[PDB]
């Protein structure tokens, strides 16, 4: 039960919990033997990794993708594609998180889903945040200057770890168009 | 057969999976009571009326309602009726004649009702007003550490026995404070423009100290520095940058009040509208280190130093700007 | 006393032996008793971990060619080393002479590649390898994209580079 939840939520689907487009990761939730207990936290669980495979494969698709065949500001642009870089690199700790669980899964082995689900907590509000601000920037076709403004009017919340964490994407956006404006200029 | 024989044996499954219980009983009427109660019923010839209960052990109820108290919902103990925890009576064990076992699970609800309504508010930020947001991270953050003891409590239940008696006296330091929240809450439920509605809820932090001025008033202290956190960077965006960020108008002085910066206030709109004046022609990190060298009362008047110097450098400038090529005098 | 008996939850390791049988034997019930599932489990961790390896130098594994979620996990660490392949075939000529140039620049990075597995690991997880050549794989994938495995030679190549 452990350890496939790894394996889930690392972004190679489970023959369990069911990746859909309309259900995100989902278990089978038809088990003779489930209990309601599991259920909720399991359900805590999946939305993670949910967001992390919605993440992770914008990611992929729109950084270095082509070979230049004008584009779309909001799923081309260079702009945008520093977002990504930057985005994946908050995404680490994460990454590291679940390496460490798996030591500490290996070291005793009789262990439950609520001890990972209390680890896990910080990532739990912090990956629904960042969420709407690049779906903002897909649906809405923001192109150029006017994405950084963006995620800088979203660093203005009254969560201090999320505009942290916002801020260096910001922060990686800033330097293609000081690499630009240094010739130009 | 081979992983149902596994389960039967090497797993519970017999009242969260109905499944009759089969534990073991050694009987003798320290655990046989419910059927010398069930003799006693006869004697005094009901006649027959009979109960249904699902008969578990003590212990896994334990480990349920340690659940129940950590935040999650959903379980198979306490029915839930409308948004409200209450305890079910389809579940037995053998002592304590069912009656007590009701009172000791409803005492328990009745806390569990209070963590779950704050759970319940902060999962609906999660599916610009930045005070409720600071309000419910500070929330959290009391969640999180509670979680981790209760957590810690139930992995030495594997490794020993533990009675109710004892997760009810060891969560006495905390159902202390827990009922403090329960009241600082009432008033930040109680609500149309976002000003007052966060200045009703900030006042009354700011009142509520005085009535315990050991370990709640530090509660209450660290949990009123994170909430004021947004109110004190919009006044010192209006110092030193002279103009005041309007959300629609989140300050309480238009371009209801609050006693905290009360009577100083007068110092600092003259020295807002006087640094945009000026140009025309950190003060968390201060306030951090006067922590290191009475509560809100005493320790607040030393506040005031640090926006009064920065006043008294802004208008002093401007002053002695205005005198020279204009030449007032 | 005997114990409070393990729960479900608890102890992912051997109850999830028993909930993965439970699983597959719901599915062949599910299916009508013939789907075939090729190799729901064996074998090790570290075997495979030495496997896929050995795919990073080019030898692919005994199910590819040029738990029963591994195939999925496998199939992404599996195509990586298809492509290395794909590229020193592209690079196996001694045409073009800044073709040859730029061939041979392509084989400094490709013995980079070679160089850094079978070197660094000290038999790493199995998890440590999909999350370690992710943020180094797709790097390699866009030179598959440069290369061809019509195309630009010469000058038109060094043109279109420039």
């Amino acid at each position: 039960m452990i350890h496939e939840l790894l394996l889930a939520l690392s972004g190679y689907p489970g023959s369990i919990f069911t990746w859909n487009k309309r259900s995100g990761l989902q278990v089978s939730q038809d088990f003779p033997f489930l209990h309601p207990s599991e259920t909720s936290v399991l359900n805590r669980l999946c939305r993670l990794g949910t967001d992390y495979i919605r993440f992770t494969e914008f990611i992929e698709q729109y950084t270095g993708h082509v070979q230049q065949q004008q584009g779309q500001g909001g799923l081309h642009g260079i702009y945008l594609r520093a977002f990504c870089t930057g985005l994946d690199s908050v995404l680490q700790p994460y990454r590291q998180a679940l390496l460490d669980l798996e030591q500490e899964f290996l070291g005793d082995p009789h262990l439950s889903i609520s001890h990972v689900n209390y680890f896990l907590d910080q990532f739990q509000l912090l990956f629904p945040s960042v969420m709407v601000v690049v779906e903002q920037i897909k649906s809405q076709k923001i192109h150029g200057c006017q994405i950084l403004e963006t995620v800088y009017k979203h660093s203005c919340g009254g969560l201090p770890p999320v505009r942290s964490a916002l801020e260096k994407i910001l922060a990686v956006c800033h330097g293609v168009m000081y690499k630009q404006l240094s010739a130009w200029m | 057969p081979d992983d149902r024989s596994w389960l039967e044996h090497h797993v519970v499954h017999q009242y969260w999976t109905a499944r009759p219980s089969q534990f073991p009983h050694s009987l003798h009427l320290h655990s046989n009571l419910a059927a010398v109660w069930d003799q006693h019923l006869y004697s005094s010839d009901p006649l027959y009326v009979p109960d249904d209960r699902v008969l578990v052990t003590e212990t896994q109820v334990i480990r349920e309602t340690l659940w129940l108290l950590s935040g999650v919902k959903k379980l198979f103990i306490f029915q839930l009726i409308d948004g409200k925890v209450t305890v079910r009576n389809n579940i037995i064990v053998t002592h304590l004649t069912h009656s007590c076992l009701r009172s000791v699970l409803e005492q328990i609800a009745a806390y569990g009702q209070v963590v779950f309504r704050l759970q319940e508010f902060i999962d609906e930020v999660m599916g610009p007003f930045r005070t409720y947001q600071a309000f419910m991270w500070a929330l959290y953050k009391y969640f999180i550490s509670f979680k981790e003891e209760l957590a810690e409590i139930e992995k030495c239940i594997i490794n020993t026995t533990i009675t109710l008696a004892i997760v009810v006296d060891k969560l006495a330091p905390r159902l202390s404070q827990l009922k403090v929240l329960h009241k600082v809450f009432s008033t930040g439920v109680a609500e149309t423009r976002n000003v007052v509605r966060a200045s009703h809820l900030l006042n009354t932090l700011y009142k509520a100290i005085l009535e315990y001025d050991e370990q709640t008033v530090s509660l209450l202290f660290s949990l009123w520095v994170e909430t004021v956190r947004p109110y004190l960077q919009t006044v010192d965006e209006w110092i030193v940058h002279g103009h005041l960020w309007d959300g629609a108008r989140e300050f309480i002085i238009q371009r209801t009040m609050v006693s905290f910066l009360k009577p100083v206030l007068k110092q600092i709109i003259m020295a807002g509208k006087s640094m945009q004046l000026l140009k025309n022609l950190e003060l968390d990190d201060v306030h951090d280190p006067l922590l290191a060298i009475t509560f809100e009362l005493t320790l607040r008047s030393c506040l005031y130093p640090h926006i009064d110097k920065q006043y008294l450098d802004c208008c002093g400038n401007l002053m002695q700007t205005l005198k020279k090529d204009y030449r007032l005098v | 006393g005997h114990r409070e008996e393990p729960y479900l939850t608890e102890a992912g390791r051997d109850a999830f032996d028993k909930f993965c049988r439970l699983h597959q034997g719901e599915l062949q019930l599910l299916a009508g008793g013939v789907l075939q599932a090729p190799q729901p489990v064996l074998v090790k961790e570290c075997e495979l971990v030495k496997d896929v390896l050995n795919v990073l130098i080019g030898v692919v594994s005994a199910t590819f060619s040029l738990p029963e979620s591994i195939s999925s996990l496998l199939s992404e660490v599996a195509e990586y080393g298809t492509c290395y392949t794909r590229l020193s075939h592209f690079s196996l000529q001694p045409k073009g002479l800044v073709f040859q140039a730029f061939t041979s620049g392509l084989r400094r990075y490709l013995q980079y590649y070679r160089a850094c597995v079978l070197s660094t690991p000290p038999t790493l997880s199995l998890l440590t390898i999909g999350f370690l050549f992710k943020k180094l794989g797709r790097q390699l994938r866009y030179l598959a994209e440069l290369c061809g495995v019509a195309f630009p030679t010469g000058v038109k190549l060094l043109s279109y580079l420039y």
